[PDB]
């Protein structure tokens, strides 16, 4: 429960809790009542929300990309990843170690394209989600036979019906994930910097398994990350820069804050 | 009946005496340690070099100007050449330990300006150029302070390093790296910093040529200031300790 | 956010007596302010922030 | 200011007089931007409400 | 093996829960965690300060 | 991920495109320059160019790798 | 349980219960027995259905409002609030400070609209409703990256399902919620008057997460407020008048009643 | 953790409820609570009025 | 372990802290209180406004210069426009309370000088005109401190005051002032000086508009003296906080 | 919500548009007048029109005050 008031009176003493060193580097603990008279207030309010758990355990959009019943496009593929979007990927940087399972979900969606095709009819349409982890073989075309999925773990969904939605655990090899990499994975520190293989967690690939009709369809799939049985380390300063890259913290320098009119000036300019 | 403003460290052959010290920040709470069997993966029997590796060790010097906005070290890397603690960086593939960093900068009564000393973990910095990623040159210097800037760098097909003194060439927010292990060198109260650093990582040892676990950032908030006839020479010093160093991986020397 | 019926006041800084230097000694000076919450602080309702947004993919 | 680190500076010096304002902000700990940007101001932009006492140090 | 909790309530009751999967991967978020400790970010001197007294003396 | 992959060759000009492959890419490798040459399963100058060098020896050259599901370009511009 | 009918007989004395003062401020409390001779009645008539929680505690359409797959209005937005309709608001308005959770439904329906575009096959549509707190960021169009519900709640539902449902708390930073303010949100006592800032409860979104079809369709979206674990304090007098605004109490002068032919006619003329 | 209550019935039987979630506003209406307490707005004087005494002596 | 030095006072809605203090001289030894029951002769219930009224106010500065003679503030008097308590002396008839007064000012160790701070009761002081009494407007500033002369006033018709320092416009002898509660600021040593007065009269109350019980004298007997280059506006602020204040006799405001 | 949204000013005229922005409002602020002058990211008379006066300095003239979600209206008869 969060702490109550103290009631105080009236002080003159040698006692002093108003003047200290900041350049001890410790944050002064000074409650109201140690500079001015207080009345006993009880305090029911909790901290229930600030948990990093409640914090980052809300579902959230990552990744969304398309794939049609015939053309060039048949199937779709996405390695994953939340450095993608914005949102997500700024609440986990508060920290520099993080360690969660995972919650997926999917939302698929068709629409019906534009032909000249007449007398089209569509049957119901069923799709198949794939997750190859990081060292398997991966598909070259719709009807390659990797889609036999004998240990790869699959997902088949048919149009109507709920969002899929499945569990992962931590993949980790180290023991904690990594937000932030000072270095390079080649011993001679030519190559890539801030690249590593910690947080690498295998590719997603999405197909029609029936075509439906006669005429084109385009279908879309959204993923969605949920964080879940979180622990975290080391706090880090929130992004000021808006995101560049996915792969870097590249970034355009930018004022520390906004502007007002002067020092005095009680208004936002 | 002593003072606070006193402090003297001994490690090794070594011995720093302070007369006008703020306190010890203390990493997170954490003194430094040696790794225990329960947290352990390799099995080879490791080596512990002690007083040899454990031990403080001066760098260069920089100058502190009217105008200067700042000097980073990648800690590993500061010591890389320097003594038993670089040869035996040198011949093992894995390494572990902690540190304790003490800051030097005396002037006068009349002097005044404020510095922040921060240990920060992972500073993995941004390059100039959005697309390329900055050089090992640019980002590490062995036996040199590398510098900030105060004017933001051109992007013209390089890989030089976004210095922007403001954005801590981490595009962060300058004043919000209080949140990490830090001290504040005020020339009218303080004389010295001094920050005791745990091992940080995600692993319990790692390579440490590829590998800059944490990063030393001086930065003057406060500008240098004095009145004429004062002096105009004004240095600051950087001494490192390790301290449980341990290695495992015996091999040829080198970094390939 | 930004509400007049939830106003929280003002905060300011005066000079109770004048900064006063010997000769050699500079006569203007800086002061920082740190801001920090005290153990009977709490928020509530999490949302998003309107500090970070995106127009495409990062990549 | 702000594209410096002027920004974090409060400028003081001797008067002939007293009594003058040495600067001015109101109590709005995420709205304002002398304090939306701080580690507490970060932090309240992501929940609607807050409540508790402030600690404000001058160094 | 059903596990009785209290639910959050507000100030001035029970809820039934029982596992189904055998991973424990598979399981519900930890939302009742109100376990606190400031003082390594906050106050991490190696000397304790107290308030009423001077911090460098 | 290709290293430094956008520079300027200013001057035999050698285009470097040394490359780095991802745990996921298993697919094919296909590797082609743009103004020109192509490698499927101006001169590549390593013999073992599937390694990790896709290197020439001769506007803007563009250097496209392609492993599924990993794909990477560089820009260089010969002066 | 009621109360049950005392049996009395005749009675001569100096007890007055008939007589009192009503300049008091007082009800009087006399029983039928008090002025006639009365039999006993067991009474087993029980007032379970006269409770606030059972008077306020059924579901209530608030607002509807539609948007388009295609063309200049493409999603939805709304503020929550229970002023915008007649019969919830008058019930609420008994009282002067109420305060319940929230039980929140949904209707969503579809509509083709008249178009000239021939072979037109329509997939099944996913509609997301997006609730975004007060302070929080809004989406100026349909692809918005604010969509991302990194934090913000959503809830994403397939046409042919059941209705979707969420229960909501109390959220109100005073104690109670107020039917009722005089006042101004200005200390000059200058602005708008009646308005404050206890009962804000966010704005609502609502969108096509794809298209469907080739030819144009058009939702509309039926919003319901269901309070539950209702206090009430202050009761007040009915509305006698027809609301004219949601945002204040104006009103049209009618008579205090309706009009007969005499003081003495048995019917409503 | 069950909770059996007793049912509305007519004059002159149980069921069983378990909590699923854990908030405590996820729960069903209170439509039991038979209190009443009509002396507050009727009878509201400071000094007690008796039925059969004169209002005013 | 502290210093002796460091002192904060609380009071109300107001703290003051200063590093560089004498000490507290305590009136004649009694800590103000409130009138008891047995020492009282008005019989309606007191009012006490307690954090309203009892707080520092913080008056207009002075400036010390070379050759300035001194400074005097009669207390009621000062306050008698300042916030609730002023409101309440307004409103009453009989008032009673104590004071607590802060003296402040602060200059660099060239700077040489040293200040008498004296709270001396019934401060009754004489016309220059020998057969008129000093006018009410002469003898009171409420929000202005009222200013010492050197030399002697010129006696022609009129209500002046005689504001000679070394008579204290008392006739009387200026370094005897030290009888009444005192502190000195001498400004190689001191800072600040405080005083805590109890409430002084020969009746248990009295009316706050027609008698000043106590005055506040601020009096350099070492002139200020600086070499060139150094601050040359140096100033001196009050600071009064009321102690144990009641208020009796609520009628219409207005003093006639 | 604008401050006496009708009102007929009798006469330089000056129409009050003075404005207020509820918590959900967030969206980019729009004003426009009409009859003539808009307001984006006749003349106004208050520099800090941001703040909440869209007032301006000269039929039936209406301000229009945009904040996404809320949206307000004005109309003065100037006679």
């Amino acid at each position: 429960r969060v702490a109550d008031t103290v009631g105080t009176g009236p002080t003159n003493s040698e006692a002093i809790p108003a003047l200290t060193a900041a350049e001890t580097g410790h944050t002064s603990q000074v409650v109201p009542g140690d500079t001015m008279q207080t009345r006993h207030v009880k305090n029911y309010h909790s901290r229930s929300e600030s948990t990093i758990e409640n914090f980052l355990c809300r579902s959230a959009c990552v990744y969304f990309t398309e794939y049609e019943n015939s053309g060039a496009k048949r199937y779709a593929e996405w390695v994953l990843t939340p450095r993608q979007a914005a949102q997500l990927r700024r609440k986990l940087e508060f920290f520099t170690y993080v360690r969660f399972d995972l919650e997926l979900t999917f939302v698929i969606t068709s629409t019906q394209q534009p032909s000249t095709t007449q007398n089209q009819d569509a049957q119901i349409l069923t799709h198949q989600i794939m997750y190859v982890p990081p060292g398997g073989p991966v598909p070259d075309k719709v009807d390659s036979y990797v889609w036999q999925t004998s240990t790869n773990p699959s997902v088949f969904w048919t149009e109507g019906n709920a969002p899929p939605r499945m569990s992962i655990p931590f993949l980790s090899i180290g023991n904690a994930y990594s937000n932030f990499y000072d270095g390079w994975s080649e011993f001679s520190r030519n190559g890539v910097y801030g690249i590593n293989t910690l947080n690498n967690m295998g590719t997603l690939y999405a197909r029609h398994v029936n075509a439906g009709s006669t005429g084109p369809i385009k279908s879309t799939i959204r993923i969605y990350f949920k964080p879940k049985h979180v622990k975290a380390w080391i706090p880090r300063p929130p992004r000021l820069c808006q995101y560049e890259k996915a792969k870097n913290v590249n970034f355009q320098p930018s004022g520390v804050t906004t502007t007002r009119q002067s020092i005095t000036t009680m208004t936002n300019t | 009946g002593y003072s606070d403003r006193a402090r003297s460290i001994t490690l090794g052959n070594s011995t720093i005496t302070t007369q006008e010290c703020a306190n010890v920040v203390v990493g997170y709470g954490v003194w430094p340690d040696y790794l225990k069997d329960s947290e352990a993966t390799a099995e080879d029997q490791p080596t512990q070099p002690d007083v040899a590796t454990c031990r403080f060790y001066t760098l260069d010097s920089v100058q502190w100007q009217k105008t200067s906005p700042g000097w980073w070290w990648k800690l590993p890397d500061a010591l890389s050449n320097l003594g038993l603690f670089g040869q035996n960086m040198q011949y093992h593939y894995l390494g572990r330990t902690g540190y304790t960093v003490h800051v030097q900068c005396n002037a006068s009564k009349f002097h005044q300006g404020c510095l922040l000393v921060v240990c920060v973990p992972e500073a993995e910095m941004g390059c100039a150029t959005l697309d390329n990623t900055p050089s090992s040159a640019e980002l590490l210097g062995g036996d040199s302070a590398k510098e900030f800037a105060d004017k933001p760098v051109a992007s013209g097909s390089n890989k030089l390093v976004q210095r922007v003194v403001y954005n801590a060439g981490m595009g962060v927010g300058v004043g919000n790296l209080t949140i990490f292990p830090h001290q504040w060198i005020n020339l009218r109260t303080n004389n010295s910093a001094t920050i005791v650093m745990p091992y940080t990582n995600s692993v319990p040892m790692d390579n440490m040529f590829r590998h800059n676990n944490v990063t030393l950032m001086v930065i003057p908030f406060v500008p240098l200031d004095y009145c004429p006839g004062s002096t105009t020479y004004v240095p600051i010093t950087v001494t490192i300790a390790p301290m449980c160093a341990e290695y495992n991986g015996l091999r040829l020397a080198g970094h390939q | 956010t930004s509400d007049e019926y939830t106003a929280g006041g003002f905060i300011t800084c005066w000079y109770q007596t004048n900064i006063v230097v010997p000769a050699d000694a500079q006569s203007s000076c800086y002061i920082m302010c740190f801001v920090s919450a005290c153990n009977d602080f709490s928020v509530r309702l999490l949302k998003d922030t309107p500090f970070i947004s995106q127009q495409n993919f990062f990549q | 200011k702000v594209n410096s680190m002027e920004a974090y500076q409060i400028p003081v010096r001797s008067n002939e007089g007293s009594g003058t304002q040495v600067f001015g902000f109101p109590l709005q700990p995420g709205y304002s931007s002398v304090f939306s940007r701080t580690l507490l101001g970060e932090i309240l932009n992501y929940y609607t409400h807050w409540s508790g006492s402030i600690k404000l140090t001058f160094m | 093996g059903a596990q009785v909790s209290t639910q959050k309530t507000g100030a001035h009751i029970h809820y039934t829960n029982i596992n189904y999967y055998k991973d424990a991967a598979s399981n519900s978020a930890n939302r009742q965690d109100f376990t606190q400790d400031p003082g390594k970010f906050t106050e991490p001197v190696k000397d304790i300060m107290i308030k009423s007294l001077p911090a460098l003396n | 991920s290709i290293t430094t992959p956008e520079e300027m060759i200013e001057k035999t000009a050698y285009l470097p495109c040394k490359f780095t492959l991802s745990p996921e890419d298993q697919g094919p490798l296909d590797i082609e320059w743009l103004i020109i040459i192509l490698y499927s399963g101006v001169h590549f100058t390593s013999n073992d160019l599937k390694s990790g060098d896709a290197s020439i020896n001769v506007g803007t050259y563009q250097c496209k790798v392609k492993k599924a599901p990993g794909v990477a370009n560089k820009k260089i511009h010969l002066v």
